[PDB]
Formats: structure tokens, C-alpha cells, sequence
RNA sequence: UGUGGACCCGCCCCUUGGGGUGUGUCCAAAGGGCUUUGCCCGCUUCCGGAUGGGCCCGCGUCCCAUCAGCUAGUUGGUGGGGUAAUGGCCCACCAAGGCGACGACGGGUAGCCGGUCUGAGAGGAUGGCCGGCCACAGGGGCACUGAGACACGGGCCCCACUCCUACGGGAGGCAGCAGUUAGGAAUCUUCCGCAAUGGGCGCAAGCCUGACGGAGCGACGCCGCUUGGAGGAAGAAGCCCUUCGGGGUGUAAACUCCUGAACCCGGGACGAAACCCCCGACGAGGGGACUGACGGUACCGGGGUAAUAGCGCCGGCCAACUCCGUGCCAGCAGCCGCGGUAAUACGGAGGGCGCGAGCGUUACCCGGAUUCACUGGGCGUAAAGGGCGUGUAGGCGGCCUGGGGCGUCCCAUGUGAAAG
RNA sequence: AUAA
RNA sequence: CAUACC
């Protein structure tokens, strides 16, 4: 089967391209505790459709770009921006974390 | 090309062979597509030889390509007769 | 606060009977009753009840000890010798059918949680599931 | 046969009388009656405490050196007994006691079983109609264990069987006098051999 | 720890440092004495101790203990050394083999004689 | 010639470039052999099967954060080129993106796996024989030919090295089998055979296979087997000890009889029945013939000799103690520790313990080590609470009801090759 | 001064 | 007790 995932998209500053956000909770190996992990994936949006905020599933294709095997399979829930913010926010924190500077 | 043919299985001195399917490049002891069945050349035990006939013809069936000693005991085993 | 409420109970309980408490309060949940039901039943409590403290609800649990014993000391064998949370937050503990643990060799049971509810050791290998092992008591 | 050295030497360390010669050791000797003590300039003095160790070591060597066997050679018994189903500890005896060269003494073709070790490696022994001469070859139930049909008239063999006309053979094993024919019926049970081991030691020393 | 912290870290494995790089791991090294020396014990001992400064064919310069009562190493003697400390010489960490090479057996010796490398005394 | 296929455009079904259909255009072939009018082997186009591959994706895959920022084909778009085929694979133009504390970038180390060792297990270590995949063929590039190569015993070029050289120029490439040399603690025969199995071409007969089947060297490892078996003193000699009576080596030896490894003689294999040939039909089926490297070996039968034993240890841990020598020396020593003139710890001897065609040593891995603790640890004084706050991310979160079913649980089913 |  | 130096 073509695997399908669902996430959030947290960028369409790109050309007929989505950046799907796909989230997966799982029981960790040695300590057993449940541990969510995230991977962004490229999706081919051909008619520049779906915008961030957008919940959508994401469906296994043949290649587009390098990066871009994914295809926007269709549309769940849309405008939720909270997980956007999520993404957002944590990607602002990087601003410190250094040697150099910037307000975190 | 795939082949039916033995694959060297006893020992030093000791030989059986393992009756198999197998791309005709494969290395002789290699790995094989199918067995189908084996053959104790020094009948060393009352049953020394066994195929499964349907196996053995439904890969001739698919040209398979069988040894001039895979054959031997391909139809010996009774895997050609017709009558 | 109260980052489990299960341990709390658990705990309120062992704390109890190990002064020999005739009865201690936990707050109340249906799913602390749920297991309450099944403490009771296996006979490690004597049962409980829903009271009511200041006008908020709480289970009354009734604790169950030995006879008087001999020589210094006569203070009383526990029913609930021990009782511990097995399945907590940040570690959550699921097992299968066919890892529901024999505690004690069966002189004690596990309560675990299935989707056909609450559940001994016994209760859910000799029903075919499996779910969060919530704790061990004997 | 396997040690090849004094053996009386070592009925006299573990105490007991271990019959590792069978014949003479029913006399007035087998070293022990008269002489009990250990070999060695000092054996006559009073023995210190035995350590938890020396204790579960002396009591394998009295089972292995009974059996005349290599340590390397037991172990391997052992373990397979251990490996196997079943109160591993009497498996083991009963892995000791299937041995050829041991059944051949059981059924008293020699009066020993370091000879009844050599009458097997020379030949003498027969299985199932076919002649073994592996003193391992392990008996299985069913086999009957004949005397080799042209060592027959031999010397050392007449002797031994018209002293075993008139004498019984263990409950596990058949035997036909002038036929020179044994037979194994059963692997014997630990109540069946009279060992002087406890043998439920022996499984300890082995995890030391 | 708390598990959400061995998740985050987790426990670092030990790494175990050689008592003795003879290099290669190898069983035993080839070098050459650059010096047959006399040496003092420490703690309770008190003796002359005969010892060598080997230079290795695992290219490493260290000092080797000379085992026996008698020995014939000179400063230029080839010598296989293998690893066995010296309790009371600090920095003694390798022994040299008696029977190989320029180092001669211990001579006469009777009992543990496969250390110290001498043949076996013949007669009937 | 057009069965049919390919390409453009249109239409239908399908839903990514899958399957039809119409006009137009384009595209086929090779002969050979005889028991010579019919068979055998070939050739051409299309559809399907089988087998082998390419590419893409989810998840898993060592250490350093004393490596925190990284990226310009970089990230996406359009149109091209390229390929069997998708794709920044490459190119032009356009947008300004993409990645990172869930560890990007850099550095260090490493072929990965089935498995292997260890462990009660969880775990730890490993990837050597064998099997699967990948990568490489003196070092670096490159394409040609092909169904397939960027090609170990094919081509070109640049580099380094050895060799021939008439000074311009040429020739090589064992990480195939053996073998030499060097380095090293250390690792085999320049052996036999294509008889078997497998491969390539041939219609076949055959040919070619250092694949392979065998032998050879090495106790390197496992397993099996021998150096004998029964009798034999109230206990020889020698060596040892002693309370000067004795006690030990010890049934051990001598010696009596009994079997008979070595060795000699005779028979002597299985592995091999197919290809081929004959009848039948060149099918099914039946009949016949040829073939053995190992090897005069394995095995069977007769003859027949008492016929290799070492090494470690004996203070405690740890089975096993007595003399002499030595005198903080000579030495031992895994740890604690022995030796300073009465040493069961050093060197010898007698005796003893443990293994035994081996026994010890050194090296390395797991174990004991709950001594990185998930199972299974700790931090008042033993090592360990941040000098204190505020708070970002993140972790975690009271009671009641309803939806969903991500986690969690259950049933069925596919996969989990062989070896182990 | 050093070792017991 | 056995040693080491001024
Ligand atoms: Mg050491
Ligand atoms: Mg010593
Ligand atoms: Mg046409
Ligand atoms: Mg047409
Ligand atoms: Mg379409
Ligand atoms: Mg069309
Ligand atoms: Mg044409
Ligand atoms: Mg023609
Ligand atoms: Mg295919
Ligand atoms: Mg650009
Ligand atoms: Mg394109
Ligand atoms: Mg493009
Ligand atoms: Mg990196
Ligand atoms: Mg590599
Ligand atoms: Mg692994
Ligand atoms: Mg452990
Ligand atoms: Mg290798
Ligand atoms: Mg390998
Ligand atoms: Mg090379
Ligand atoms: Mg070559
Ligand atoms: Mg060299
Ligand atoms: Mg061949
Ligand atoms: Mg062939
Ligand atoms: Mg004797
Ligand atoms: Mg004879
Ligand atoms: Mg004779
Ligand atoms: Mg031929
Ligand atoms: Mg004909
Ligand atoms: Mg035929
Ligand atoms: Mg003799
Ligand atoms: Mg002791
Ligand atoms: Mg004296
Ligand atoms: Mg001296
Ligand atoms: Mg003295
Ligand atoms: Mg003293
Ligand atoms: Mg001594
Ligand atoms: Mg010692
Ligand atoms: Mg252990
Ligand atoms: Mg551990
Ligand atoms: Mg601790
Ligand atoms: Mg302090
Ligand atoms: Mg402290
Ligand atoms: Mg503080
Ligand atoms: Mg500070
Ligand atoms: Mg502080
Ligand atoms: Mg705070
Ligand atoms: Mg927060
Ligand atoms: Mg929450
Ligand atoms: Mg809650
Ligand atoms: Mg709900
Ligand atoms: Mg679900
Ligand atoms: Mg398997
Ligand atoms: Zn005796």
C-alpha cells in the first residue's frame, strides 16, 4: 500500500509545495515510555490548494523532486494554527542555544 | 535461465545432494528459488531419493531446465511418465 | 497536585493499613471504584462505600487485617501484605494476553485495565485480553 | 584401561571401598580393609574440616573414577544429562550405565570394567550382532549385547561366565549363560544402582 | 534518574582502558634491550631486581622485568616481552619470555619449568 | 508483405505513463543440417509466463556538542536535455526557499545482515568459517561494445612504481590456484583429478573450467582411540620422613598367566547412471555400452609384538605438607601478600592435588559487575541537589458525559529463504 | 633513621 | 630482631 500519512502544514512559501508536518506516538524500545517524534515531509500541492493551517493526508508517489515523494492526498480539518504556532515557536528557540546571539 | 539441479549438501566423502530450482548463474551451493526434493547417491537409507512430482513439473512447466543428472532423477521418480 | 490519583489511592491505602485503620477516605472516581470492586472481591478489603465529606464525594474504603498474633509484638498479619502502581505517567505499562504476569504464583493478583474493563490476572488470561497493567497487590 | 595407574591408591582417598578391580577387592586387600587411610606420607594424620568445595569435588571424582572416564569425557555426559528432560542428576547416572564398557561389566563378562574396557577395544564385544569396540557406544533398550561368536572357547572369557552360572544380573538387564548373550531391558532408575555417591553433589560441583 | 531523563540521556556504557598496549592487542612483542638495569622494590620489599628497557617492534619503549634467578640480557640483546605486571617495581607492566630469542632458559631448574622455558632433563 | 507493434492527434473505459479504438505515418526476418518434399537446429514481429535487475518510500542502523548553526543546484516552479524508467540526474529561465537541539553541519570509527560468543533474562560484545546484499580489482577519471559493464585476467587518459629500449619509444598489474619476498607473536602444497556436482559454448561427439571434488602440511579446533588387562608381599631395592619403635612411594614394581595398538599377508569398495547407442516416435517406456582423482584407500578375513606421558599446582581465595638450602639476599607474586637464621608462599627433594596428547602462559570478549541499575542503583555525613529566582521549549496533569479510535488490546491473514 |  | 645514614 501506498503509505499515508496525515499532518499540519507549517509552510507554503514555496511553489505548488506544502510542508507537511506528520507526527508518530510510539512506546520507546529500552524504557518503555511513550515518546512522540516528528518529520516534516514535501508535498506536491499542483494547484497551489491547501494553506498552512490545513490537516491533510499525505500519500506515497512516484518522485517530483528529490525530497518531494509525497503527494497532498486530501483535506481533514483545516485553519487550526495552534500546531503551527507549536512548530513556530520551537524552530524561534534555536535562536539561542549557541555562542552567538539573538532572543530566544 | 532457471535450472532443477543438485545442490551439494553432506559432508567429506559423505554426499547429498538437494534437488532445487535455481537462476542457472547462482554459485552451485548457493541460494536457490525452491528445493524439491534430495538424493543420497551411496542409498545409505531404504529412501534415498523423493521429488514431488507437482513441483518438478510445474517448473518444467515454466521452462525450467533441468541437468542431464536432475533429469535422471526427475524421471526416475516418475515426473515424465504419462501412461 | 494530584499527578496520579490511582498511586494516591493505592498509597492512602497502604499508608492506612499499616496503623490498622478500621476505614480510610479516598476521593472519589468511578475508575478508583472500579477497582475497589475488585480489591473487594478478591477479599483484600473488607469493601466500600461513597460517602460524603464537606459536600464532596469520596469512597470510604474498609480495611481487613489478621487475628491478634503471639509473643512481643501482636499486632495483626496485613490482608494486603503489599500493593504497589505498576503503570504510572510517563511510563505507561501495556502487556499482552500473553504477558499478564503470574504474581506470586496466583497468591496475589495484578488489576489491569482492558477495553473489556477492569480486570484481575485471572480474570482477563482466562478471557483472552490484555491492556495497562495498573498494579500488583498481595 | 583410561587412568592406567594404581587404582587401589584411589579407593583409599575416597574412603571407600570402590571396586576398581573387581576380583581381589573381595579378598582381604582391595587396599582398603587393612590400610584405609589415604596414600601419601601424610594420610595418617587427622583430617582437617573438608571445605564446602573439596567436599562436592571428592565426591565427583568418587563417581567419575568408579566409571574410569575423562573429566573431558564425563562433563560432556553431564551436560547432555543436564540439557536433557527429567531429573537431570539421575539421567546423568543413567548416561553412565548405558556405556558398553560398563554394560559388559554390568553383565559380568569381565570381572572389571577396566577389563571389560580392553575386552571391547580388542573386539571381543558384539552388538546386535555386530561387533563394537568403542567402550562409548552408548547401549540403547532392545540391544543385546553378545559375546563375539569366534572369542567364545577364549580363556579369560570361560573363566568369567562359569562363575557367572548360578548369579544374578541387575533388574534392567537380561543375560543367557552359554550363549554368551546380555540384553539391555531398561535404562535403570537411581534406585537401581547402589552407588556410594550422592551424586545430587556431583550436579553442584558442576556450576562451581 | 527519571525515565523522561533516561530517555533524554540515558546511560553511558563504560569504556575500558588497556592495562597494556603491547599494541596490536598481539600476545607478545619483539624488541631489543637498550639497557639491562638493576632495580629497587617499594612497600615492604627490599631486593635487586633485574630489569630492561625494551624498544619495541610495536615502536614503544618500555621496561620489562627479567623473571629467573639467572639471566644473560645485554644492551643489545633481542627479547620477546608479553605482558604480566611486577607488583613492587611501579611501571614494570610487561614480563620478558625465558626461551626465546637472545634470553636464555633458567638453567637447572627443575620444577615450574615451562615458565622460565627450560627443556626437560634427560635420563633413564 | 503488417499477424502485429511503435509515434502524433481525436474518442471510450480506467486513474499518474494502465486498457481499448479510428485516421495518418513509421518498423520485420537467415540461413544451416541431414535418415532430403519432411523432420532437426536456427531467424523475424507481437502477447504472456518464468528468472534476474533498476529506481522510489515507512521504520531500524556506532562514538564526540571540547562539532551549533548549515546550504547556492542550495529548496521548489516552468520548459528542456538524459535514461529502460522517476527525479536538480543535468541545463536555461523564474520564485526564495530547504535543513537543524527529535543533533543539521563537522570530526572520529566502521563493509551491513542471517548469525556468532556470553548472559537467568533484559542486556553486553562481535560480524571470523558458511549463506545474502554492497563495494573494490596499483591510485584517480572516462566512456565504447552489449540484454546486462562503466567491465579483476576488455579499451582510453593522468599519476606513482617495476621491466625492455637502437633515447624516439614500448610492456606490465595474484585482493583467481599454488608459490616467493617483505612486515609480524603468528597463518599451508609452485600436490592429484575433471570420476562426481555446477558452469560456458556445441545438434552431438566433445572442449574449456586452480569453480569444484580429493590428497598434502600444522594438536590450530572438535570428536573418537592407545601406552594394556587379571593375579601379586602383611608388604624387595633405591629415594623420603622419624619420637630410632617406625611411617611413606604401595599392588606400585619385580614376577605368573590373558588379550594383541604397531606391524605382516589375502580379498577389496560405495560414490555411477545419465549424456551416447538400439527398439518405440528423436515423446512416455524398455533394452545396451562407456566412465573413479581420491585408491590397493575405507571396510572385511588371517598372522601377530606388552607396546609414548606429559604439564600445571599444593599460604588464603583454591583440590593438595613434610625435609634440606637460602637470610630484606637469591627470588616469588592474579589479589591479599611471602623472604631480616627454626620459610606448608623463594630453589631442590619425597610426597600430594588437578587435568592428560596435552598442560600451562599472554592477549582479547561476555560473566560474576544491580559496578550506567529498563528488568535492577543512588545524591543529610561515603561520589552526587544547580548559589537563588523568573520563566522558553519539553515532560507530566482533578471530577462528570458524548464523539472519534492515534497509543493500547484482540481475531484472521501475508512475510520472517537456506545454514545455524 | 627504616622495616616487623 | 634485622638494617640504614651522620
Ligand atoms: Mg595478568
Ligand atoms: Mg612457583
Ligand atoms: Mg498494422
Ligand atoms: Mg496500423
Ligand atoms: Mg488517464
Ligand atoms: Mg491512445
Ligand atoms: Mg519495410
Ligand atoms: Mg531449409
Ligand atoms: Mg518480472
Ligand atoms: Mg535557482
Ligand atoms: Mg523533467
Ligand atoms: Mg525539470
Ligand atoms: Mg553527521
Ligand atoms: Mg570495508
Ligand atoms: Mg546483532
Ligand atoms: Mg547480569
Ligand atoms: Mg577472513
Ligand atoms: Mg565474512
Ligand atoms: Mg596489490
Ligand atoms: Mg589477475
Ligand atoms: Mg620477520
Ligand atoms: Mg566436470
Ligand atoms: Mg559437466
Ligand atoms: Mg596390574
Ligand atoms: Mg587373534
Ligand atoms: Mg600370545
Ligand atoms: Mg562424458
Ligand atoms: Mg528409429
Ligand atoms: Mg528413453
Ligand atoms: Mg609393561
Ligand atoms: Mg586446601
Ligand atoms: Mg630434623
Ligand atoms: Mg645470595
Ligand atoms: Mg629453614
Ligand atoms: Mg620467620
Ligand atoms: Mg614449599
Ligand atoms: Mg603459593
Ligand atoms: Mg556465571
Ligand atoms: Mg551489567
Ligand atoms: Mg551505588
Ligand atoms: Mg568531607
Ligand atoms: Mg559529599
Ligand atoms: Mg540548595
Ligand atoms: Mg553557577
Ligand atoms: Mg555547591
Ligand atoms: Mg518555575
Ligand atoms: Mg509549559
Ligand atoms: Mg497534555
Ligand atoms: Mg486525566
Ligand atoms: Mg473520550
Ligand atoms: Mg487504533
Ligand atoms: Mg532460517
Ligand atoms: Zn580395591
Amino acid at each position: 500500500p501506498k503509505k499515508v500519512l496525515t499532518g499540519v502544514v507549517v509552510s507554503d512559501k514555496m511553489q505548488k509545495t506544502v510542508t507537511v508536518l506528520v507526527e508518530r506516538q510510539f512506546p520507546h524500545p529500552l524504557y518503555g515510555k511513550v515518546i512522540k517524534r516528528s518529520k516534516k515531509y514535501l508535498a506536491h500541492d499542483p494547484e497551489e490548494k491547501y494553506k498552512l493551517g490545513d490537516v491533510v493526508e499525505i500519500i506515497e508517489s512516484r518522485p517530483i523532486s528529490k525530497r518531494k515523494r509525497f503527494r497532498v492526498l486530501r483535506l481533514v480539518e483545516s485553519g487550526r494554527m495552534d500546531l503551527v504556532e507549536k512548530y513556530l515557536i520551537r524552530r524561534q528557540n534555536y535562536q539561542s542555544l549557541s555562542k552567538r546571539g539573538g532572543k530566544a | 535461465m532457471v535450472k532443477i539441479r543438485l545442490a551439494r549438501f553432506g559432508s567429506k566423502h559423505n554426499p547429498h545432494y538437494r534437488i532445487v530450482v535455481t537462476d542457472a548463474r547462482r554459485k552451485r551451493d548457493g541460494k536457490y528459488i525452491e528445493k524439491i526434493g534430495y538424493y543420497d547417491p551411496r542409498k545409505t537409507t531404504p529412501d534415498w531419493l523423493k521429488v514431488d512430482v507437482e513441483r518438478a513439473r510445474y517448473w518444467l512447466s515454466v521452462g525450467a531446465q533441468p541437468t542431464d543428472t536432475a533429469r535422471r532423477l526427475l524421471r526416475q521418480a516418475g515426473v515424465f511418465r504419462q501412461e | 497536585m494530584l499527578t496520579d490519583p490511582i498511586a494516591d489511592m493505592l498509597t492512602r491505602i497502604r499508608n492506612a493499613t499499616r496503623v490498622y485503620k478500621e476505614s480510610t477516605d479516598v476521593p472519589a472516581s468511578r475508575f478508583k471504584e472500579e477497582i475497589l470492586r475488585i480489591l473487594a472481591r478478591e477479599g483484600f478489603i473488607k469493601g466500600y462505600e461513597r460517602v460524603d465529606v464537606d459536600g464532596k464525594p469520596y469512597l470510604r474504603v474498609y480495611l481487613k487485617y489478621g487475628p491478634r498474633r503471639q509473643g512481643p509484638d501482636p499486632r495483626p498479619e496485613q490482608v494486603i501484605h503489599h500493593i504497589r502502581r505498576i503503570s504510572k505517567p510517563g511510563r505507561r505499562v501495556y502487556v499482552g494476553v500473553k504477558e499478564i504476569p503470574r504474581v506470586r504464583r496466583g497468591l496475589g493478583i495484578a488489576i489491569l485495565s482492558t477495553s473489556k474493563g477492569v480486570l484481575t490476572d485471572r480474570e482477563a488470561r482466562k478471557l483472552g485480553v490484555g491492556g495497562e497493567l495498573i498494579c500488583e497487590v498481595w | 584401561g583410561r587412568y592406567i595407574g594404581p587404582v587401589c591408591r584411589l579407593c583409599r582417598r575416597e574412603g571407600v571401598k570402590l571396586y576398581l578391580k573387581g576380583e581381589r577387592c573381595y579378598s582381604p586387600k582391595c587396599a582398603m580393609e587393612r590400610r584405609p587411610y589415604p596414600p601419601g606420607q601424610h594420610g595418617q594424620k587427622r583430617a582437617r574440616r573438608p571445605s564446602d568445595y573439596a567436599v562436592r569435588l571428592r565426591e565427583k571424582q568418587k563417581l567419575r573414577r568408579i566409571y574410569g572416564i575423562s573429566e573431558r569425557q564425563f562433563r560432556n555426559l553431564f551436560e547432555e544429562a543436564s540439557k536433557k528432560k527429567g531429573v537431570t542428576g539421575s539421567v546423568f547416572l543413567g548416561l553412565l550405565e548405558s556405556r558398553l564398557d560398563n554394560v559388559v561389566y554390568r553383565l559380568g563378562f569381565a570381572v572389571s570394567r577396566r577389563q571389560a574396557r580392553q575386552l571391547v577395544r580388542h573386539g571381543h564385544i558384539t552388538v546386535n550382532g555386530r561387533r563394537v569396540d568403542l567402550p562409548s557406544y552408548r547401549v540403547r533398550p532392545g540391544d543385546e549385547i553378545a559375546v563375539a561368536e569366534k572369542s567364545r572357547n577364549l580363556e579369560l572369557i570361560r573363566q568369567n561366565l562359569e562363575a557367572m552360572k548360578g548369579r544374578k544380573v541387575g533388574p534392567w538387564l537380561s543375560l543367557d549363560v552359554e550363549g554368551m548373550k546380555g540384553k539391555f531391558l531398561r535404562l535403570p532408575d537411581r534406585e537401581d544402582l547402589a552407588l556410594p555417591v550422592n551424586e545430587q553433589l556431583v550436579i553442584e560441583f558442576y556450576s562451581r | 534518574p527519571t525515565i523522561n531523563q533516561l530517555v533524554r540521556k540515558g546511560r553511558e556504557k563504560v569504556r575500558k582502558k588497556s592495562k597494556v598496549p603491547a599494541l596490536k592487542g598481539a600476545p607478545f612483542r619483539r624488541g631489543v634491550c637498550t639497557v639491562v638495569r638493576t632495580v629497587t622494590p617499594k612497600k615492604p620489599n627490599s631486593a635487586l631486581r633485574k630489569v630492561a628497557k625494551v624498544r619495541l617492534t610495536s615502536g614503544y619503549e618500555v621496561t620489562a622485568y627479567i623473571p629467573g634467578e639467572g639471566h644473560n640480557l645485554q644492551e643489545h640483546s633481542v627479547v620477546l616481552i608479553r605482558g604480566g605486571r611486577v607488583k613492587d617495581l611501579p611501571g614494570v607492566r610487561y614480563h620478558i619470555v625465558r626461551g626465546v630469542y637472545d634470553a636464555a632458559g633458567v638453567k637447572d631448574r627443575k620444577k615450574s619449568r615451562s615458565k622460565y622455558g627450560t627443556k626437560k632433563p634427560k635420563e633413564a
